[PDB]
This record gives C-alpha cells, structure tokens and sequence, in this order.
C-alpha cells in the first residue's frame, strides 16, 4: 500500500490530486545530487549531469537528490509514498557529488540546461553564503525566461537581528523556503530574515532513497521541493498561468503563522492557490 | 550541548577535527572546500567544515 506523508497532506495536495490535478505535462528539474531512476516509485523523464567526475545524473551517490525528488513528484501507485505532484515530468539535473557539494559554476550549468531544456520549474534544495553575479544572472535569467525558481532558505537557524538566508534563495527573483514541523511550528535550523518567502513541512519527512529505500529526512531541502511540487500542481490546473501568477498564488494564499521574519508568508495552502481568486486562510 | 564552534576559523583542519571529536565524539565529519554550494538538509550527526585554500577553517563549523 501506499502512504501519504503527512506533509504532502499538510499543504492540501489532496485537494488537487481529487481534483484531477497532479502536474502532468509540467516540467520539472530537480538541481541537485542526481535522482536515482531505477527507484519504482519515481519515474525520471531526463536530466544531464554538470558534474565532471560523475556524469551520469540517473545515479545519486549522495541520496539527497532522490529524496528531494520524491517530495515533489514519487509516483501515485500502490506502493512508497506519493508524491505532491506525482505526474510531473521529473529531471534529474545533477550539480552536486557524491560528497553534497557543486561548484558554483556547475550549478550555474545545470540552470542554463533546466532554461534550454524548456523546464516549467526548477528546485535547488541547496545553498552557500555568499551570492556571485554569474549566480544572479543565472536565476534572473531563468525566471526572466518564464521558470519558477524555487530554493530551501537554509539552515542556519537564528544570528540576532541578521539574515541568515542563503544564496540563491536569497535573490529576489528566487522563492526562498522554510522549514516548519506538523504543528506548524518553525523548524529549530531553519533559516531567517526578510527573504523567506514562505514555509513548507521540512521536519521527519519521509521520501525516496537509492537502492529502493524510504526515509525521513529534516531541511529546508525537505520543503522546497514540497513548494516546487505545488507549483506544479498549479501549473498542471491551469498552464497559461505565468511563474509571476504561479509565485503570487502561492504566496498570496498562505495560512500566516508567525512574524515574517521567521516564517514569512506562512505555510503554502495549495488547494487555495490554484483557485482563481486567493486569499490567505 | 556545544553545536557551533566559533573558536576554530582560521585554525587548520587537523585542529578543527581534533577538537569537534572531543566535543562530539560520533560526529561525521565532512571536509568540503569554502564557497561551494552544498545539500541543505539538516543531520544532527553531521558537522561540515568549509576549509580555504590552504586547508584552513574559512567558516564557523556548526552541527547539520
Ligand atoms: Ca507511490
Ligand atoms: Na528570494
């Protein structure tokens, strides 16, 4: 049988799936560690690597990517768990190894495919602390050319008064994600500062591992993808809608939890965002 | 419960390692090099230490 994390049911992705919507046709990259697409409950459409040392982007010697992965799109059958949009068109576009680590420019490569390759949606559940203007061009560019660009906000918790948001979550044109539990709460790690733009569940999230695995992982990995996936499920319900209305219909339509410094917007409401008229709940 | 070492930037390595082991002795060291984009998840057993060129601390190692 199948099991539904409870954070794919948290951000109302059944309400979608009843629907009928669980973004088919919808392109999504997932710039990452590589998926591992021998997995049967992920089904992987394509991808490139930017790696030099490991070139295949189907094998995920790290497991960070597959996990990522089966957030936003494990497949909607009777095993595993599902996915929030389990029909979306998954990519596999590895920039990290083995050891969790890419070189900026590798991620910069892997972007420029995912805006050739045509993706409707990027994820990087990644980051640095410092930004580079290859790495802002890279982004702007992506969303400029209609892609939403969605990335975990960090995990650097608290540091006063300061940001601790990284890069290139912390770029305007980028949907930076935070982490909260079942209980909405924000995650411990989760980083902070004007930035965040929303929250998604990123606490004991179970999801796909190489070699045919599951297992809960915690990160602001954890929920970006769960906001990448949403933004499929809008996509797949309504495909004229821009990366600028599916961005505004996520953020819009949020149930606000706490100041926006720690949580931002609130934690995303998909059945309420892919409704033609948004408020928050 | 000691999660972040400030006192380690600009230490070498070897000393990094050597004192996150005292203080935590199952933790899963990873060196990677400073300013290179990473996984953000979160493993409480893990602690990252971004070295410079010269394998020098080049940020406050934390746990994650
Ligand atoms: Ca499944
Ligand atoms: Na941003």
């Amino acid at each position: 049988a199948q099991s539904v994390p409870y954070g794919v049911s948290q951000i109302k992705a059944p309400a979608l799936h009843s629907q009928g919507y669980t973004g088919s046709n919808v392109k999504v990259a997932v710039i990452d560690s590589g998926i591992d697409s021998s997995h049967p409950d992920l089904k992987v459409a394509g991808g490139a690597s930017m790696v030099p040392s490991e070139t295949n982007p189907f094998q995920d010697n790290n497991s960070h990517g597959t996990h990522v992965a089966g957030t936003v799109a494990a497949l909607n059958n009777s095993i595993g768990v599902l996915g929030v949009a389990p029909s979306a068109s998954l990519y596999a576009v590895k920039v990290l190894g083995a050891d969790g680590s890419g070189q900026y420019s590798w991620i910069i490569n892997g972007i420029e495919w995912a805006i050739a390759n045509n993706m409707d949606v990027i994820n990087m559940s990644l980051g640095g602390p410092s930004g580079s203007a290859a790495l802002k061009a890279a982004v702007d560019k992506a969303v400029a050319s209609g892609v939403v660009v969605v990335a975990a906000a960090g995990n650097e918790g608290t540091s006063g008064s300061s940001s601790t948001v990284g890069y290139p979550g912390k770029y305007p044109s980028v949907i930076a994600v935070g982490a909260v539990d079942s209980s909405n709460q924000r995650a411990s790690f989760s980083s902070v500062g004007p930035e965040l733009d929303v929250m998604a569940p990123g606490v004991s999230i179970q999801s796909t591992l190489p070699g045919n695995k599951y297992g809960a992982y915690n990160g602001t990995s954890m929920a970006s993808p769960h906001v990448a996936g949403a933004a499929a499920l809008i996509l797949s319900k309504h495909p004229n809608w821009t990366n600028t209305q599916v961005r505004s219909s996520l953020e819009n339509t949020t149930t606000k939890l706490g100041d926006s410094f720690y949580y931002g917007k609130g934690l995303i409401n998909v059945q309420a965002a892919a409704q033609h008229h948004h408020h928050h709940h | 419960m000691k999660t972040e070492w400030p006192e380690l930037v600009g230490k070498s390595v070897e000393e990094a390692k050597k004192v996150i082991l005292q203080d935590k002795p199952a933790a899963q060291i990873i060196v990677l090099p400073v300013g290179t984009i990473v996984t953000m998840e979160y493993a409480i057993d893990r602690v990252r230490l971004f070295v410079d060129r010269l394998d020098n601390i080049a940020q406050v190692p934390r746990v994650g």
